[PDB]
DNA sequence: TCGTGCTGAGTGATATCTGCTTTGGGTGGGTGGGTGGGTTGAGGCAAT
DNA sequence: GCAGATATCACTCAGCACGA
């Protein structure tokens, strides 16, 4: 009942999603469009089956590009300190076995079995790579199915079997060459081609621009950080409270409403017109990337139903990576 | 003896499966292969072993199953028929446009691409395989090779295929190997004679082999499939079991270009790192494109979104769900699924059809022409084998009737699958001519 | 078993069978047979493996045949028939169907006093472009020829041709197994797709048709055997 | 003596051995005292044993009862011993003419027990005993030949008030700085800059424990490019000396696996386990690269996280588990030329990616300038071979003292001028976040040196100026 | 008050008996011998 | 011919009741 009472004193409130935006990532200095990806990939989107048998995707996919010094693997040391399921593999580290299912001979066996990987132990959860650049090709087209498929399938030794990975990945990834190119677009900045790319849902480039108020501001707190131990970081709500109100909005499941439908057709018909004869960054998955977004955003609220609102705020977000 | 082993679906999260031993004793051996999901009642007896006493080193005994009966796992199978439903078929089959019913009823969750659903829906229903007087033989089977941009509903339409094919086995590129696309060597508990397994292709006899990210996979694993791709048999040789094994499956495969997309200027050869031979091996080329167009682009997100909403999770009480699913179904199918699913199986088995007689010369000119047109540089020559496929086609057409006589209609519709997909592999320079010369066909 | 009686998706069964004094020697790998025998069971939880004891072998393998033979013979057009019995279903190449009636037939023999014998046997080489009908012509070599061998090339490897130095498991001593080659001595072998077999095969192939005798002898024993092929 | 010179007349004698252990099995436990209980009454009465034979008794040692054979053993309460067999390697050196060495078998009970690991040089004292072999395990029957071992009865693996009082003396020293940077590599001249920030390497930044985020560690890293001739190969076995724990890797002889780990299999366990690579077996030393330009691009990606997140994390055949690398990196670069051009800029001379040399704490640029004074001090310096420096041994004492103990922590003057410091360094303009993290670390090592709890703004300025001072202050 | 011949009882030594292999694997060897048998397949890592 | 586990038979000893 108490825990019941603080958690409906939350959603009481009408500042609550830039309170859970600012709370996400704590150490971390003003970065509120990275933060606001983590939260919305935290949350998750319904995943449904047609009348077909064919699944639907409810998994957002999140990769952060910068140059290095930034902070990027610290966004992911949090997500792995903070989510229910998650692991940490780091991209030479890992190879195309261990991301994924595993033949390894029975112990005091003749008989060959299945190993789980990254993408196993992690179902339902967040997975993380520190340095996807670094990863060989071999091993990146590993995590192809599971992206989107969510599903493995091996037919390796007397072994057929097509296992479930139903799993969020989230990466973090250099440019090509030592900082990133302004001139230069997204997919010249990455080596990474066209496919894998179109799978991942946000693309959140950070670039280290040089002011004198925002220098001062981010040294001062990061030797506040060294100095004042914890207590110079004060997050709205705490890390058990954060892990509450999460498991309550991951029980509701909102549904589209007609004026949002079509306003939704309206911006996928914007993106397409944007990009313009092919479509190099835009595809059939940025539509359901926008509704998979809308509903995070919807649960983010505590609301059984998307507003247009929800809409233009996942568009915000999709349209800042281009 | 079997060894039972748990699904892996409902193992709990990356939790290792549990197996125990069943033993299966008179009118019981052979009622099952490996491979399959299968339910077992029977006594679960235990008896005193020395050697797990001596290893684990407490009083622990072995337990085995002793099997009472054995069933597969609605009903006992979709896939049977019943002297009822067939009548049902016949009816069916007297409608004048069955074929663009089976054709728009095969994924209709997804809006368009409707030259895969056509070569996809001919590989389903097959050929006729022939043989004249033991010295020739031709295969019956259709190969697809499915090949365009990134998002383009591919892998979706090869798992749906999946589910709607008698026996099908689902393989990926990276995930597959040729010991596991072949055979492997086992050793018997009991004779302690090495047997030898059977593979992907060999699990998928009579049906389908779909394989997803073909490119992916090593030179090695692509020459392994060469061999069923033609010759429809797998030649072993391992602790001497020297033997010859049957594998007579079509085979259906998705793939995106190298580079990571689709350069319509160049030709299909440098776009594709596959090999002359395999591609000329595969039948129907369905080339997809993704460009842009506001009419198309609108009609797609209003599609997309449609089937988003009408999927939610949340839009006798078993009789209601089931009469509200077939609204459904009924609403995006003209068919429903579950009738389709049994026509395939009805139509691949009881009917063969024939051709009886029918104006050759309509189809040899149709191959002068596609010869006279192909000496262009950077068209790969028409060889026979593509007419062989435009009469496979036509059989299978004719199947989708359950009519044992090959029309005129089936055989010009065959002309024109064929002739748009060879129309559409090559650059946009002969693109434009090969598309003014034929106009009759296309 | 039979091919044709195998059910789908299932795999071919063995059974050992046993014969004594008179019918040693009576059949050969690869022949159709029909056996009478007893379904004994002879001891190796409380199971016995079953064998056959053979009785009578009838395997589908005169002066009629000889007359028939020569009146063929007699015919005028002896080798336009033969030409034409060679892939009657593939149209054309008409060259090529006649090197093939050559190689089937073959050359004879030739052996001298001083040690130095000359080849007999004959070889072509078929380099075309794909959707030829090579491959339909190579099965009907291999299906005409009453010894062949039909073999991919990159199916197999360097112990599927020629031969391969191995151990017998059951008394752990190095021995030597034929390939196709071997197999194939005294016939045909229909080897298909040369380019994707790998260089050291094809230059083992290279030795074995320079000397129809596939030299291996070493790794504890000093073995050769004969591949006139 | 030595392991190839025990002869049967020295069997049943105490005997002094020195060699390295190779492999010790796990804990064995022996029977010292058995129990017997009798089955009828429920008596029970312990036994001794002798040479391992059990005393047995025949029948129960009760009056009233005496049933024969009826006393059965419990196993759970008998007391044990403990005991364990090591396999002794003698040292190369004793290796007569290149050949396998021998190896003796040892064997230790109680205290001794998990007294010496797994590749260490010992010196061990006991009896060298003979003992029979069964040829069979189903009969009494022995071979003719003895085997040899040696019951161990001492192992030896080869602060006080007054040196507390001692030590605190130094650190009163106004020219303390001076006296360890000259102390640490006494035989290199004239490079007191590099010495120092060596120095500053040893002691290492302040530990954090901090929740609500990640641990941030106080590790220096040290990158040190020049011209060729110059003493840095020198100054890095120097330093691989000082250092408890560390791996002199090279360019070209180093793999990425085998600086992280390597995955294997225990043939006596058959199980799967992973070996220590170099890094890792560096965890709380200093790693020392010789040929850094000299080494595939593909390996040195797996420094980034080494210096960014002080872990590895491997994901591969079925392990998934991260190592600790809390380790300190000390490299060496030379130029593309055969010398370094103060003309192009530093990117150039030295190779490397630009960013991975913002990665590094210091950065120095030794240069091998000639000159008619320089060189005649060089030469007298280099060949006398054929100004007080402290001994090593208390030197090392010294250091670890001030890395257990103090524990520095930053002041408001601090970071007053930090922020200050920081942004005119960005302000000249490569400078990033990178480099206040350095200053702050280097502040607080520099603290560390003089035994204060405090970092005043004296040491931080010090920091500072080293930093300008290493890439060279044109 | 007591001395000794008869009896049941229980070990001691000795009679027959089974067994004398046993076993999968390279820190058990090949002067123990193949009529005692051993017939993988994926994944990781150095070389390049 | 050799060692080990097992069961067989024969011999001798402490108790008992009676008679001296
Ligand atoms: N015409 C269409 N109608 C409906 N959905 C479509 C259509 N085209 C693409 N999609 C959607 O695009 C998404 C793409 O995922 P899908 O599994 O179908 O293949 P993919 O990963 O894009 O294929 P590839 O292997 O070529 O990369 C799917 O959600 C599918 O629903
Ligand atoms: N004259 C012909 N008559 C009949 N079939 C022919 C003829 N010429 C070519 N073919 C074709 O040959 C095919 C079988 O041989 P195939 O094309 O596989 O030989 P191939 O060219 O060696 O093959 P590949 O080069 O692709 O390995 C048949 O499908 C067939 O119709
Ligand atoms: N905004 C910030 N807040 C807190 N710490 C930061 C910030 N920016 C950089 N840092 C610090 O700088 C260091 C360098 O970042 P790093 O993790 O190496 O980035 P990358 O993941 O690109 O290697 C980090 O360890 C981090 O502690
Ligand atoms: N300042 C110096 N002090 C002492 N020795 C020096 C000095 N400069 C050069 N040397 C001598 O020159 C040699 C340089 O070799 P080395 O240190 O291996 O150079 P590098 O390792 O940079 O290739 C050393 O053996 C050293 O004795
Ligand atoms: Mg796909
Ligand atoms: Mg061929
Ligand atoms: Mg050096
Ligand atoms: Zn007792």
């Amino acid at each position: 009942s108490d825990e019941i009472n603080e958690l409906k004193e939350m959603v009481k409130d009408e500042h609550i999603y830039d309170k859970l935006v600012r709370s996400i990532a704590p150490a971390v200095f003003g970065h509120e469009a990275v933060k606001k990806g983590i939260l919305l990939q935290m949350l998750g989107g319904v995943h449904k089956s047609t009348v077909e048998g064919i699944k639907l995707r409810g998994d957002i996919n999140i990769c952060v590009v910068g140059d290095p010094s930034t902070s990027k693997s610290q966004f992911l040391k949090y997500v792995v300190g903070f989510a229910p399921r998650s692991v940490y593999t780091s991209g030479k580290a890992s190879s195309a076995a261990g991301l994924t299912a595993a033949v390894v001979r029975d112990e005091e066996g003749g008989d060959y079995t299945i190993e789980a990987g990254a993408l196993m132990l992690a179902d339902n959860g967040i997975c993380c790579i520190d340095e996807f650049d670094k990863m060989d090709i071999s091993d990146q087209v590993a995590i192809h199915e599971a992206m989107e498929q969510q599903t493995i399938s091996i037919a390796k030794a007397g072994i057929h079997a097509t296992l479930n990975a139903r799993t969020s990945i989230l990466a973090a990834a250099n440019p090509v060459g030592g900082r990133y190119n302004r001139k230069l677009s997204l997919r010249g900045n990455l080596n990474m081609t066209a496919p894998i790319m179109s799978r991942f849902d946000l693309f959140f480039v950070i670039l280290d621009d040089c002011n004198e108020k925002i220098d001062t501001e981010l040294a001062s707190h990061i030797v506040d950080l060294h100095m004042k131990r914890d207590e110079a970081i004060e997050p709205p709500f705490s890390a058990e409270q954060l892990r509450r109100y999460i498991k309550y909005a991951r029980t509701f499941k909102p549904i589209l409403t007609k004026e949002a439908r079509s306003y939704l057709v309206e911006k996928y018909k914007e993106l397409r017109k944007d990009d313009a004869r092919s479509s190099y960054r835009i595809t059939v998955r940025q539509l359901e990337s926008m509704i998979r977004l809308s509903e995070a955003i919807a649960r983010a609220n505590c609301v059984d139903e998307i507003t247009p609102s929800f809409i233009a705020e996942a568009y915000d977000l999709l349209r800042q990576s281009i | 003896r079997v060894t039972l082993q748990e699904a892996p679906g409902t193992v709990p999260p990356g939790r290792l499966p549990r197996h125990r031993e069943v033993i299966l004793l008179a009118d019981l051996v052979d009622v099952s292969k490996p491979g399959e999901e299968v339910e077992v009642t029977g006594i679960y007896k235990n008896n005193y072993d020395g050697n797990l006493n001596a290893k684990n080193g407490f009083p622990v005994f072995a337990t085995i199953i002793e099997a009472n009966s054995i069933k597969r796992r609605e009903g006992l199978d979709v896939f049977s028929w019943t002297e009822e439903e067939e009548r049902e078929f016949r009816k069916i089959s007297r409608d004048r446009g069955i074929i663009d019913k089976i054709i728009s009823s095969m994924a209709p969750s997804i809006y368009g691409h409707r030259d895969i659903k056509t070569a996809v829906a001919c590989s389903l229903f097959g050929g006729v395989p022939k043989n004249v007087n033991g010295k020739h033989s031709i295969r019956g089977d259709i190969n697809v090779l499915l090949l365009g941009d990134p998002g383009t509903a591919k892998s979706q339409i090869l798992k749906y295929v999946e589910k709607t094919a008698h026996r099908a086995v689902f393989a990926t590129g990276q995930g597959a190997s040729a010991v596991g696309l072949t055979a492997s060597v086992r050793k018997d508990p009991i004779t302690k004679e090495w047997t030898l397994e059977g593979g992907a292709l060999v699990l998928a006899d009579k049906g389908v082999c779909l394989i997803d990210e073909f490119d992916k996979m090593n030179d090695q694993d692509r020459t392994s499939i060469h061999e069923a791709m033609e010759q429809q048999s797998i030649s072993i040789s391992k602790a001497g079991i020297v033997t010859t094994l049957q594998a007579r499956c079509s085979i259906i495969a998705a793939a995106n270009p190298n580079g990571g997309r689709y350069n319509s200027t160049l030709p299909l050869a440098q776009n594709v790192s596959l090999t002359e031979p395999i591609l000329s091996r595969f039948d129907i080329l369905c080339v997809v494109r993704d460009l842009v167009d506001e009419e198309a682009d609108e009609r797609l997100a209003t599609f997309v979104v449609d089937s988003h909403v009408r999927s939610h999770p949340e839009n006798n009480a078993r009789q209601r769900r089931l009469q509200r699913q077939r609204k459904k179904e009924e609403e995006i199918s003209p068919i429903p699924q579950e009738l389709l699913m049994k026509y395939i199986h009805y139509a691949r088995t009881k009917i063969y059809p024939k051709l009886h007689q029918m104006d050759m010369d309509k189809v040899s000119r149709v191959y002068a022409d596609l010869r006279r047109e192909s000496i262009s540089t950077g068209s790969f020559p028409i060889t026979v084998r593509h007419l062989e496929s435009i009469l496979r086609i036509a059989e299978s057409f004719a199947k989708m009737r359950l009519s044992e006589f090959v029309s005129s209609y089936d055989l010009d519709r065959a002309i024109k699958v064929v002739v748009d997909s060879f129309v559409d592999a090559q650059k946009v320079s002969v693109r434009r001519q090969l598309r003014r010369s034929f106009a009759i066909y296309t | 078993e039979i091919p044709e009686l195998v059910p789908v998706g299932e795999m071919p069964r063995n059974l050992t069978m046993t014969c004594d004094r008179y019918l040693t020697n009576k059949v050969i790998p690869g022949t159709r047979v029909t056996i009478v025998g007893i379904y004994s069971i002879y001891n190796s939880v409380a199971i016995r493996t079953p064998y056959i004891k053979i009785l009578g072998i009838q395997s589908d393998v005169t002066e009629e045949e000889e007359e028939e033979f020569l009146q063929l013979s007699r015919n005028p057009k002896l080798y336009e028939i033969l030409t034409n019995s060679i892939a009657p279903s593939i149209f054309g190449n008409e060259d090529i169907k006649k090197a093939i009636v050559c190689l089937l037939m073959g050359g004879s023999k030739k052996i001298l006093p001083d040690g130095m014998r000359l080849r007999g046997d004959i070889n072509v080489l078929l380099l075309g472009d794909p959707g030829t009908a090579k491959s339909q012509l190579l099965k009907f070599v291999e299906k005409v020829s009453p010894i062949a061998v039909y073999t991919s090339g990159k199916g197999s490897s360097a112990a599927g041709l020629t031969a391969s130095v191995q151990r017998d498991p059951m008394t752990r001593e190095f021995y030597l197994e034929g390939g196709a080659m071997v197999l194939a001595d005294g016939g045909v072998v229909c080897i298909d797709e040369f380019d994707k077999m790998r260089d050291e095969d094809r230059v083992a192939i290279h030795e074995a048709m320079e000397q129809q005798t596939i030299s291996i002898a070493k790794a504890g024993i000093t073995t050769v055997l004969n591949s006139r092929t | 003596k030595g392991m190839r010179e025990l002869n049967p007349n020295d069997i049943d004698k105490l005997i002094n051995l020195k060699g390295l252990v190779l492999r010790s099995t796990p804990v064995i436990p022996d029977m010292k005292v058995a129990f017997f209980k009798c089955n009828v009454c429920d008596h029970t009465m312990a036994v001794e044993i002798d040479r391992g034979v059990i005393q047995e008794p025949a029948r129960c040692e009760r009056i009233d009862c005496n049933e024969p054979n009826s006393m059965s053993l419990i196993h759970n309460r008998c007391s044990f011993a403990d005991k364990q067999v090591i396999k002794l390697q003698e040292t190369p050196d004793f290796v007569p003419d290149g050949q396998t060495p021998h190896s003796i078998s040892l064997c230790v009970y109680d205290e001794l027990v998990d007294s010496c690991r797994a590749g260490d040089r010992i010196e061990v004292t006991g009896t060298f005993r003979s003992i029979p072999i069964r040829a069979n395990s189903r009969q009494r029957v022995l071979k003719s030949l003895y085997k040899t071992y040696v019951d161990v009865v001492h192992v030896k693996k080869v602060i006080t008030d007054q040196d507390l009082a001692k030590i605190r003396e130094v650190a009163a020293r106004e020219d303390l700085y001076s006296l360890l940077a000259r102390s640490i590599a006494p035989s290199i001249y004239e490079l007191e800059d590099v010495k120092k920030g060596i120095l500053l390497q040893l002691f290492g930044g302040t530990n954090k424990t901090f929740t609500k985020g990640g641990r941030y560690r106080g590790d220096i890293n040290i990158l040190l490019c020049g011209d060729p001739s110059t003493s840095k190969s020198q100054i890095l076995q120097y330093v691989h000396k000082i250092t408890p724990r560390g791996v002199y890797t090279s360019g070209k002889g180093s793999s990425a696996v085998g600086l992280t780990a390597y995955i294997t299999r225990d043939v006596d366990t058959k199980q799967l386990v992973l070996e220590s690579g170099a890094l890792v077996l560096s965890d709380g030393g200093v790693c020392c690269i010789d040929e850094f330009d000299k080494m595939s691009d593909s390996t040195r990606s797996v420094l980034h996280e080494v210096m960014e997140q002080q872990t590895i994390s491997i994901a591969k055949a079925g392990i998934i588990t991260t190592l600790n690398a809390r380790s300190s990196i000390l490299a060496s670069a030379n130029p593309i030329g055969s010398r370094y051009n103060p003309n192009l800029p530093v990117t150039e001379n030295i190779d490397l990616p630009p960013p991975l040399l913002s990665r590094f704490d210091l950065v120095y640029l030794v240069l091998d300038k000639v000159d008619e004074k320089n060189d005649r001090e060089l030469a007298k310096h280099l060949t006398n071979l054929y100004d007080d420096v402290l001994p090593v041994e208390f030197l090392t004492m010294y250091i670890s003292y001030a890395k257990e103990h103090i524990h520095p922590i930053i002041t408001e003057a601090a970071k007053t001028e930090l922020v200050r410091a920081y942004v005119g360094m960005r302000k000249m303009g490569t400078a990033t976040t990178r480099q206040l993290e350095s200053m702050i670390r280097l502040a607080e090592a520099h603290a560390k040196m003089k035994l204060k709890n405090v970092v005043e703004l004296e040491d931080v300025q010090e920091a500072v100026r080293l930093i300008r001072s290493a890439i060279k202050d044109y």
